[PDB]
């Protein structure tokens, strides 16, 4: 897809983390660490290095991972994740 | 890093 981005369906649960770590990479979020027995480690979807570009339509770049969290707190159900895998 |  644009910038090689791939779509994939994540379920987002109120109150349950994904079970994924992120920083900023400059105006970048990426994927740090898939947290073992956590929820993205067994759907096998999201991976180190992954770079998110939009969730659930909203765009990614250049936000604060603080924002990310924000967001996500704020949503639940199947997101869509816009990923550039590493 | 940040957890999500």
């Amino acid at each position: 897809g644009p910038l090689g981005s791939k779509i994939v369906r994540i379920e987002k649960a109120r109150d349950i983390p994904l079970g994924a770590t992120v920083r900023n990479e400059m105006d970048s979020v990426i994927i740090s660490r898939i947290v073992k027995g956590g929820a993205a480690e067994k759907s096998g979807l999201l991976h180190e290095g992954d770079e998110v570009l939009e969730i659930n339509g909203i765009e990614i770049r250049g936000k604060d991972v603080n924002e990310v969290f924000d967001l996500l707190s704020d949503m639940h159900g199947t997101l869509t994740f816009v990923l550039i895998p590493s | 890093d940040l957890l999500v």
